[PDB]
């Protein structure tokens, strides 16, 4: 996955470029998911990659749902 | 019980009604005449004696 | 409609008895207070008292120094009254030897809080400041109550002595080699642009020029180098848009002939400063420009 | 001698309860359209300028020419109104939403009350009321004037949720002490003509200025004074990302163009700034020193 | 001062013959011998530098605000604008409330120094005008 794994951080960091700017009804709540979004890394062991993905996508989808005001 | 002794300190506030003795003519009190300086708040005019 | 009244020359308030005396006259009572003359009754100058922390009292016991409000995030305090000298440690115009000199005198946690507040925010310093005038009659205490002039001449009570404004020699500069009989005083922040941070560049530029058009234009002569630093940054950093290059605001006016070199004396440390003398105050406002 | 004042009277009769409501306004600014002596109360206040189709720009554009005047001493059948003089002290009431810290640079703006009711109604009189402009610190006026100008650009596109959410944030200012939301200029699915005249005043310079400056920068660049004109030419491309390995290194410039029609574009460019000139420069009109407790009364030297 | 450069010298005479005249308030007026000068050349550089920087401050939507208007609305004021501009719904590229308010505030910095080159400091502010029109009272002296 190392080819996708390097690209994965680029698309992940790109979301932060727009997340700081997009308006919300509670900017202080969305900022917490943006802070977790930028801390993503990759452990040398391959097995840890599966956990960081869930740590990212769950924090990220909570941000994406607010853009359409999804519950 | 751990290995630590504890020695809390605690200040206590007590109301006190002091008495004050002093000898006669212990000190002079030279004084100038009071004077009224004038300020200017834009409506009411405060003074300062 | 009295023709005898319109022909009258105006009556001086001094010709009438003091307003407190006019009340006592009706009862002819003599209060212990001396109402025979009202002190501070004759001042075109305006003033107001400002509580100040004791950690900024240094280089202010001498009358004549700028007060500038500085809001910073927390409401406790909502504002702070920086000295023009205390702000000079941040200024790039100050000599490295002079900067190390006075900065040791400002060894207080309250004065140290000022330098931290300049660092916390991206926002430019010039919008954080607002000149209030000049020092007079320092209270000198654990919490000094500085008095500050909003307009008019600085002077001692009863006009026994005329206070002189004090401006450090490094911030002071001249343009024309031939001063006029009159010249207005200006405080002029001038940012020079840099990678990690846009460093301030404080200046005080007295000039016979009064009209805003010619003033900013002659200002583009010596300051043209900063303009190249700004235009280069405008293309260097897309989605990064610093505003202005310098900011001018009127500080007042002076007779120019009064100017001469002088030095402050505090904590056994002389500090050379240009000495405006009969500096009447005429506060204006910051005027953005490039 | 009595201080010089402006007498004013109501054509309508005043109830004894109504006279006491004015006592709260004794130390408050009351704008006057033109300096005079006797003045009818219909002329008094900003209420005479109220309009339907006209937007917020019409109020400030006329308010700048109005003569500001303090309330002095109500006489019952008459009302004094001293005109402040420049360089002199004058109290002002804190009619504005924001509290006034010492030394703040106050300036006048027309009121911008929003949706839900708050304190407001005071002097109904003959199906008429005495509205007053907000008195605001200068830095806030630099922001409140800009929030309307952006929402007017967004008036064209309510259809999409992204703009629909972004307008809500500019609608809700966030500053020290209590926040006070700014009412939306958009109404009836179409922008008011005053904001439209303002948005057009910027939109012309936003675009027309781009192709007109290209003709002149190229010739001055040869002189090579401060060297900034060569670096300024790269600014004209308006690029964000660095150029891809393709054209054009040079900025776009007009081709041919009629010899006389080019002159008309230059005069058309600056004239739009004059319509925008009311928004270009806020100006201080008061400078508070010491502030009264509870942030009600204030002590301000007059300006202007 | 702008038109004089990058143009034929005979073509300049056609504009100087007419641009010097002004028909403000019905009555005509004429400039006494306008001349391009180094005094204007600094006025040219201050405008060519300032006006060019304004081109890199309008938002991508703000510059598009004209084309957005003509597709949906038209008016007599807009019809003149269509000729002045270059020859020849949809999603906005981005809408950042912070990025927009920041670029807007910087744009006013360029204009306040741009308007002033044609502005002059006010010398008087009339309050009343005499019927004779020979004289009038004023405020805000220079």
């Amino acid at each position: 996955l190392s080819s996708v794994l390097e690209e994965f951080e680029v698309r992940c960091v790109a979301v932060a470029r727009r997340g700081y700017t997009y308006p919300f009804g509670d900017r202080g709540k969305a900022r917490d998911h943006l802070a977790v979004l930028d801390r993503t890394e990759f452990d040398t062991d391959v097995r840890h990659d599966a956990e960081i993905v869930e740590r990212a996508l769950v924090s990220a989808v909570i941000l994406a749902k607010m853009s359409v005001r999804e519950t | 019980h751990p290995g630590f002794a504890l020695t809390a300190v605690r200040t206590d506030t007590f109301e006190v009604d002091m008495l004050l003795y002093s000898g006669k003519s212990c000190t002079s009190v030279i004084i100038n005449n009071p004077i009224v300086t004038k300020e200017e708040r834009d409506i009411s005019t405060t003074y300062h004696v | 409609m009295d023709a005898r009244a319109v022909a009258k020359r105006p009556r001086d308030p001094a010709d009438e008895d003091n307003e407190l005396v006019t009340a006592l006259k009706a009862k002819r009572e003599v209060n212990t207070i001396s109402v025979r003359y009202l002190y501070h009754a004759d001042h075109q100058a305006l003033t107001a008292r400002f509580f100040v922390p004791e950690g900024l009292v240094e280089f202010e016991a001498q009358p004549g120094a700028l007060l500038i409000r500085m809001e910073t995030g927390c409401d406790s305090p909502r504002h702070l009254y920086i000295s023009l000298y205390l702000l000079g440690i941040r200024a790039s115009n100050v000599s490295a030897s002079t900067r190390c000199l006075l900065e040791s005198v400002y060894t207080a946690s309250a004065a140290r809080a000022a330098l931290q507040w300049l660092d916390l925010g991206p926002h430019l310093l010039h919008r954080r400041l607002e000149t209030l005038g000049c020092v007079k009659t320092v209270s000198l205490g654990i919490t000094s109550l500085l008095t500050c002039v909003m307009r008019g001449y600085l002077y001692n009570t009863l006009k026994t002595e005329v206070f002189a404004l004090m401006i450090p020699k490094d911030m002071y500069l001249t343009w024309e080699e031939t001063r006029g009989r009159l010249q207005y005083v200006y405080l002029i922040i001038v940012y020079d642009y840099d990678g990690p941070e846009t460093r301030p560049g404080i200046y005080v530029l007295t000039s016979s020029i009064a009209h805003w058009q010619t003033l900013v234009d002659v200002a583009r002569g010596k300051f043209a180098r900063e303009r190249c630093s700004f235009v280069n940054r405008r293309i260097t950093r897309p989605r990064q848009i610093p505003l202005c290059t310098g900011v001018i605001q009127k500080l007042g006016w002076c007779l120019a002939d009064d100017i001469h070199t002088s030095f402050l004396v505090h904590k056994e440390l002389k500090l050379s400063v240009v000495r405006l003398d009969n500096f009447s105050v005429e506060l204006g406002d910051f005027r953005e420009f490039v | 001698a009595m201080e010089a004042n402006i007498f004013c009277t109501f054509d309508h009769k005043l109830s004894i309860a109504d006279v006491g409501k004015l006592t709260k306004l004794v130390a408050a600014v009351v704008p006057i359209p033109q300096r005079l002596h006797l003045i009818k109360h219909y002329q008094l206040g900003l209420h005479q300028f109220v309009d339907h189709t006209r937007g917020y720009v019409r109020l400030r554009g006329l308010l700048r020419n109005m003569t500001l005047t303090l309330m002095r001493r109500v006489e019952g059948n008459q009302i004094l109104l001293h005109v402040p003089t420049h360089g002199l002290l004058y109290t002002v009431l804190n009619t504005g939403p924001v509290t006034w810290e010492k030394g703040d640079a106050l300036c006048v703006l027309p009121p911008l009350f929003h949706g839900p009711l708050a304190r407001e109604n005071l002097l109904t009189l003959g199906q008429w009321e005495l509205v007053l402009p907000w008195i605001v610190p200068m830095p806030l006026a630099l922001e409140i004037n800009q929030r309307l100008l952006i929402m007017g650009l967004f008036s064209l596109d309510r259809s999409y949720e992204e703009v629909k959410a972004a307008v809500q944030q500019l609608q809700t200012i966030t500053f020290r002490d209590a926040t006070f939301t700014i009412p939306d200029p958009v109404i009836d699915q179409h922008l008011l003509i005053d904001m439209k005249t303002a948005c057009l005043s910027m939109s012309m310079v936003a675009n027309l200025a781009s192709e007109l400056t290209m003709t002149y920068v190229r010739k001055l660049a040869l002189e090579d004074s401060s060297m900034l004109l060569v670096k300024c030419q790269e600014l004209l491309m308006r690029l964000d990302r660095e150029r891809s390995v393709g054209e054009p290194r040079t900025p776009a410039r007009p081709q041919h163009v009629s010899p006389d029609d080019e002159i008309a574009r230059l005069s058309a460019l600056f004239v739009m700034l004059r319509q925008l000139d009311d928004l270009i420069r806020e100006q201080v009109v008061f400078t508070v020193c010491d502030v009264s407790p509870d942030n009600k009364s204030a002590t301000c030297i007059f300006k202007g």
